[PDB]
């Protein structure tokens, strides 16, 4: 029965190790991702949460009938 | 027989008295024993001899699996999942082996109690003491762990016991 239907304990042992490594890395990635989102939303210095401002190319830099702009 | 180790499962040298008949009456136990031998034990022995002859023509082996010693939970980092996994598996194996050690000692105790008859209270003192020591050590190691026991919980229990012993010794040095 063991020879025909099953494998040795090493396969399950090392598959468990691989699965555990993947799961732990995903957990730490999720925690880091939440922290990064919080910091970016608080400070606004990252690529995320970049809310639009007025484009400066719309300004007209020509004389304006009056010296004082 | 030689199938099991006699050091792990000891027994006394088995003294039996010689028959000392005091009457001329025939002993029915001996006659029935001879009848039982001739009509039961000889055919059974012959059948077993045939089966062992068949087994001898087909001889193959199986082996006891040996496990290396991996680091235990003490020298695993807080969030290292692989070292924690291997340490936990090793701890589970050690727990199983400790259970079977207690089982061996209990078997010794039971066999002693049956073997000694009316003298078991005095003649099984060594087995009782061995079971007491093993049971105390096992209770210290594994009791109160709960439904979801782990090497970390056992480590915490041992650390709490060590702290209690250290404080007791420190306050004993002050008296
Ligand atoms: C000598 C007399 C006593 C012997 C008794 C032996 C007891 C066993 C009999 C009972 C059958 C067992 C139940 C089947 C469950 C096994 C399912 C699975 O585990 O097997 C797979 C293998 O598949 C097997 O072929 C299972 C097939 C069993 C199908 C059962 C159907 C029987 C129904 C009977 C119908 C008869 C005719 C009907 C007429 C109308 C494993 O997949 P695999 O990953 O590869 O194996 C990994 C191990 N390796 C790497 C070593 C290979």
């Amino acid at each position: 029965i063991a020879r025909t239907f099953y494998d040795g304990p090493e396969k399950n042992y090392e598959k468990t190790m691989a699965i555990l490594q993947i799961e732990a890395e995903k957990a730490e990635l999720r925690l880091k991702e939440l922290e990064v989102r919080r910091l970016m939303r608080a400070r606004g210095d990252g690529p995320w949460y970049q809310y639009p401002t007025i484009d400066k190319a719309l300004i007209d830099h020509s004389p304006k009938t009056t010296p004082d702009n | 027989p030689d199938s099991w180790d006699k050091d792990v499962y000891p027994e006394p040298p088995r003294r039996t008295p010689a028959p000392a008949p005091q009457t001329s009456l025939p002993n029915p136990v001996t006659y029935l024993t001879k009848i039982f031998d001739l009509l039961v034990d000889r055919p059974v022995t012959l059948a077993r001899e045939f089966i062992e002859q068949q087994h001898a023509k087909n001889r193959y082996y199986y082996y006891h699996r040996e496990f290396r010693r991996v680091p235990d939970i003490t020298e695993c980092e807080e969030k290292d999942i692989l070292c924690m996994f291997e340490a936990e598996m090793q701890w589970r194996r050690d727990y199983k082996v400790d259970q079977e050690i207690v089982n061996i000692i209990q078997e010794r105790l039971k066999a002693c109690q049956q073997r000694e008859g009316e003298s078991y209270r005095q003649n099984c003192a060594k087995e009782l003491e061995q079971f007491t020591q093993v049971s105390k050590a096992f209770q210290d190691r594994y009791s109160d762990l709960g439904a979801h026991y782990s090497a970390r919980k056992c480590l915490a229990k041992q650390k709490q016991r060590m702290l209690a012993e250290r404080k007791a010794a420190k306050e004993a040095a002050a008296a």
